[PDB]
């Protein structure tokens, strides 16, 4: 399920994201030895945290947004969040004729584009596999012919089976709405709803 | 608040006139002012329409007092259509500035009265002002 | 080339698909501008001197018109558009604001050679006129969200203001008792709306224009100036005490603003000739404030 | 009458005129929008149009009154197309420089009346103002 | 709003057949906002005309050839052919609008709808009025 | 009992919500798995929370209000409130001849109007069953002629017994006060009680 | 002992109550079950809390107020506090010929006025018995002839013995001054005393 | 009816039960007003348009008088009422403020036909006069707590100001050495009191008037304007350096303000002709500031 944004629903301009906050949550156990050497240990997973802020909402905008959020809380679905700043179209073509060799469980994807894709991905972009909902950021990219060497920040959450297909454009965050236990919005005497905030967390 | 006895009556030509006064007694001691109506016992109203205030002025007409629903305080002052015609006959030919239909017909005032309710003739004027005839077109 | 003279202009207000060309316009003032985000990124590496300024929004325009009273009473539509309810030729101030958002309309400022400036998403935010010993004129104030330059436009050939109404001296009454020694009766009506800025991250690299607004409050007000006159020693009718509720009407031959119950505050100035100044607002439970528009012969 | 409630009627040339009223008393003290349509049974309104606002004026037309819905409160004041043509013929020719479609025809009033057995004359004036004719070309 | 509501202006373009599309619709606002239904336009005939001036003796420069495209749905159309447009352009004032030089005054117009039917409700209303302007052209 | 408001007592316009906060309170056993998946189990019942703020109250209006509140505290019953923003009468008609077939549990509900109701209840509006005092919130609507399919955010607390009647208008929340223990009112030198507010909470 | 107010002592206008705070203190044990039903338990008593604030005080006003407060703290008496907003005179007459039937221990007083009292008490007013110092607020009042049915917020702190006489006007709060353990007032260089506050509690 | 002309007025100050009619009054200015509590209770139920305004207090009045110097020296009572101690015809600025509250007095503004405005609980808060090349005049500023309209009044038939003193050129000295090139000597004295608002809940539904006040500070100040004049190269007497303590006196034929020890700060303006400006205040341990009032022949 997609969170309402002024792409799908421009008739409600108040539903735009006044300010997004992409939080990097990678819990680690960091210990500082007296000999000046700082040591880290990583066990848990990394999850992208998204915080959405909203302006004053008119009754119709709030009605639409609240209906969507209640539909989410009813069906227990997953809110999809689209960040416009990450929607630069660089890689274009078909992602079905590209092959990813299997057995890749590290933090690096080696894929043979088979000359079917034009353009090259840029570092810091958003990358995602077609069979897993986790979202990756490209930290480095080296192309030697048709084989690409894409480096990802989160260690690969799945081991490639050879059937996965890279996804570069149209990437959505399969988030789950936090702070929904006590979710409310105050209605002022002037008819507009205020104090609406969405603390979302990537529940892959 | 203060005093607002001065109100001008605009009576219509060729139409009988009737005014309905809801007498009332508001007191502002308590913030929601008391809506107690005065009780109309031993009360009579008298009113004449006389052109100009000078002594010896001719009596253009005379109001006909009606006392109804004494318990709740309301009362009626009226005069027949014949009285309206007599008023309109003697009205001046000069028309009012704000309305080119009204013409000054005279002055008036109604006087309440208690007649020996406590062996006292406690009669005082209720209201006053000018009477204006509004020229009709129907007849 | 083509210069643009204010005297050679025509202001047409577009509402409901009909053009209200407001002739008998004494003077109008308007301006257009843009909003910038100018930051200077001085760093320890490079203490730069060149700012990073990008134009991202259109500053809302504030258009003010001064319109003479006319015999066809097109100018009462400004009260109609500002929120007043209509019955016949009289405009009521409603007890409660009807809708959350104001009544939006577009406005053109036509000029020769197909030149025009197109103000959109406008609303009437202020209307005030002074009944005085000079010819009355109501200054309306509208706020726009988006301004633009267009080639073809809407021109109100038929809907236009007639001849200006002749001057008539103002007079203020209490019921039917005149208030003596009037100087200047000034009436003020407002629709204090507020723009709802919804500039979001989807508008980056684009120019944003305000589109929606909500009404904070409506009100009717009047400031009356008199000369300090007393007829008796210790007078009760004319004094400086406040009046919690009193029926007032500021009457003219062509307009009459009625306060069924008014809250009057008085202020005395010890000037060359003593002047008292009233501050008339309707009470809490007062009936709707009346504004009658008489063209001719009431 | 209602001096502050004067409304100028506008009748289109070459078109039968029609205007409908609704007598519907209110009492919003209990709750807002508490309005009950007044029964108009045994009510008969009537009116006229005259060229000038004074005695001896020549009558121009008389409205063909009716009571559309009894006990529902919907009365109607109207006149046929031939009467509108007569008004257009009798109307003045001092056309305004900026409203060249409207000419003044005369002044109008209409009176509602009660003709109930067990009651008396209850004539009352409900409309007042001027009748303006709007020119027409399509005939 | 005594007459301000039912008045709009038409600008027929020279050398082009002018056709205006009208859509009647019964909008209910007093009872509740955002409620509108079409008017059943069966038996609701239309007729209009144009004249140079408002005097008693005026020339009938043209006349709209009104037609009801849809009996229901409240859709009607008033239009005039190319010959009528040419006649209007020829029989129009030579004084040009200053703010738009292509437009010149042609005359006045009215539109009356006559809902003659079996039921005794043969009412007539003037639904439109205003001034007619001609916009000059060169493509011929 | 009924909480006083300008609809019940128009002579006191000072009553009436300056701002109302309708919060959603669904307790949940949320657990953040180490693999990135968020698992939440709903066990505790959901309850709407209403935070009412009053404008400047004059002494007589506050006397009426606190008299009613103290009667509430005395007799110990529940305190009904009527939110006015949800009072848009979008469904006309009498709902007695509307049947809800028995044996229905969960968010979905099916009711047959039998050609009686006029008006469509759009998403975001309130809904309440005749017998149970719980207040739901319509999230989606779909009708096939007379039959109406309504989806409610909170699952039906009680299974329909075939006699429950829909209530699309005049919905009252059966609430309980949460500020009763320490509830003070300040009187200014201006003559008004300032900052009067209530923290209500729906019971059952 | 009466707290100085501008009724008895108008020569000290600074002794007026700039703002009073009538606090409703009724401690209860409130427990919220997971099934959405909120349950309360009441054991302790309800006591009216009064908070008084003062403006800058001149030396004579402060001298008078401090002398009265020190007299209180010396004799260990009970400060009586009068609230002007509760001094509306509705019930007038003799309260000695009125009879209260005994055995009334609930939250409701049934009294036969014997036609000796004019007027009727209004809901939200202050009511008190002549033999007990606790102050009650009338939450409801129904009159059926001469017998009155007065409903009180605090449950009757005494069981009527048949000799009690209702008191409607001239009601004082038998308060005891809290925060007297550390009571002080700073004297500024301009001669006026500032920072004076009386936190009073109804010690019946 | 009766209009009220400022020129046809008489200002009488009532102190200690005696009326001080202050003639030789060049001009006075005063105003009266009320304080309101206007709140708009817009609710989700009813978004109202009518405010809840009640008049509950009288805004303190600010009366300013401009009084010419006179031969009977009644105007020195303004220094006397403002707090200065008196010995003979000279007024001292006390080292410490004597009392917490100022000296309160009532004032009348009489007019024809028994018309009057009664200012009560007044105190003198400012007195400043400029010794210059024009006739000296001291503008006093008093603040009132309660204003009222009364029928009968107090009229100072006997206690009145005499003839205005003839002009005499000012001169400022240091001990007995004259300071050259004087332009304008302006003296200022103040009693910066403050109203103690004690509006409480016992005044609800009543109009409140300020009654009591306390003195925050008293001070004596003077601003002296000279032309930048130097007699020597590297002069020591006339320069721009500050002077921590120096005896100063601004002397006239009829008045002499004495600073036994003064703190002078200088300010140079590079105008058409260079001007230096002094800022004279008494020092910490300086003796009381003198203000002598010589009627005639010193």
């Amino acid at each position: 399920m997609r969170l309402p944004d002024p792409y799908t629903n421009p008739e409600y301009p108040g539903l735009g994201f006044e300010s997004v906050n992409l939080v990097d949550n990678d819990p680690m156990i960091r210990d500082e030895l007296p000999n000046g050497k700082v040591k880290e240990v990583k066990i848990s997973a990394q999850y992208w945290g998204i915080n959405i802020s909203y302006p004053e909402l008119f009754p119709d905008e709030y009605a639409f947004l609240d209906s969507r959020l209640l539909e989410y809380k009813r069906t227990g679905d997953y809110l999809d969040v689209l960040l416009p700043q990450y929607e630069a179209f660089r890689v274009r073509g078909d992602t079905k004729s590209v092959t990813i060799p299997a057995g890749q469980k590290g933090s690096q994807i080696i894929l043979n584009t088979n000359g079917t894709l034009t353009g090259q991905p840029k570092a810091g972009d958003l990358f995602k596999l077609s069979t897993h909902p986790k979202v990756y950021k490209i930290t480095n990219f080296s192309s030697s012919g048709n084989v690409w060497n894409i480096s990802l920040y989160p260690d690969l959450f799945i081991t490639t089976t050879g059937s996965e297909k890279p996804v570069f454009n149209g990437i959505l965050f399969r988030t789950k709405l936090m702070n929904g236990d006590s979710f409310g919005s105050t209605l002022n005497n002037n008819g507009t709803y205020s104090g609406i905030s969405l603390s979302l967390r990537e529940s892959l | 608040s203060t005093e607002n006895r001065v109100i001008d009556l605009v009576v219509d030509e060729n139409v009988p006139y009737g005014l309905l006064m809801q007498f009332m007694d508001v007191d502002d001691s308590v913030y929601p002012s008391t809506s107690k109506p005065v009780d109309l016992t031993d009360f009579s109203l008298r009113g004449s329409i006389k052109s100009s205030l000078e002594d010896g002025a001719e009596t253009v007409a005379s109001f006909t007092t009606a006392i109804v629903d004494a318990a709740q305080g309301v009362a009626s002052i009226s005069l027949p259509v014949s009285a309206v015609t007599t008023i309109a006959s003697k009205a001046s030919k000069e028309r009012d500035r704000y309305n080119p239909r009204q013409r000054l017909a005279g002055y008036y005032d109604v006087i309440i009265t208690r007649t020996a309710v406590g062996s006292a003739a406690s009669s005082f004027r209720i209201m006053e002002g000018k009477v204006y005839i509004s020229d009709g077109v129907t007849q | 080339m083509f210069y643009s003279l204010m005297r050679e202009s025509k202001i047409v207000i577009e509402y409901d698909g009909r053009g209200y060309h407001f002739d008998a316009l004494s003077n109008y003032d308007a301006s257009t501008s843009f909003q910038e985000f100018k930051t200077l990124r001085r760093t320890i590496h490079n203490r730069t001197n060149y700012a990073d300024s990008i134009i991202n929004a259109q500053d809302p325009s504030s258009i003010s018109l001064a319109i003479n009273f006319s015999t066809t009473l097109i100018e009462s539509n400004f009260f109609d558009w500002m929120g007043f309810t209509r019955e016949g030729n009289s405009l009521f101030l409603p007890r409660n604001t009807p809708n959350i958002e104001p009544i939006m309309f577009n406005m053109y400022i036509i000029n020769h050679n197909n030149s025009c400036i197109y103000f959109e998403n406008c609303y009437v935010s202020t209307v005030d006129f002074s009944l005085d010993k000079s010819i009355p004129i109501l200054n309306v104030g509208i706020e726009s969200g988006k301004f633009s330059e267009v080639s073809t436009f809407r021109d109100g050939y038929t809907i236009t203001q007639g001849e200006v109404l002749p001057y008539s001296a103002p007079a203020v009454y209490t019921n039917s008792s005149p208030l003596p020694a009037l100087i200047s009766a000034s009436m003020s009506f407002q629709q204090q709306c507020s723009w709802r800025e919804d500039r979001n991250i989807f508008d980056i690299n684009k120019i944003y224009t305000n589109k929606r607004a909500y009404v904070n409050e409506m009100n009717a007000s009047a400031t009356l100036a008199f000369y300090y006159v007393k007829r008796l020693v210790g007078d009760k009718f004319l004094n400086l005490d406040p009046e919690t509720r009193t029926p007032l009407i500021i009457k003219n031959k062509y307009v009459s603003i009625t306060f069924p119950l008014a809250r009057i505050s008085k202020r005395l100035n010890f000037s060359d000739l003593y002047q008292v100044e009233y501050d008339v607002i309707p009470t809490a439970d007062s009936d709707p404030v009346e504004i009658n528009f008489f063209g001719e012969r009431k």
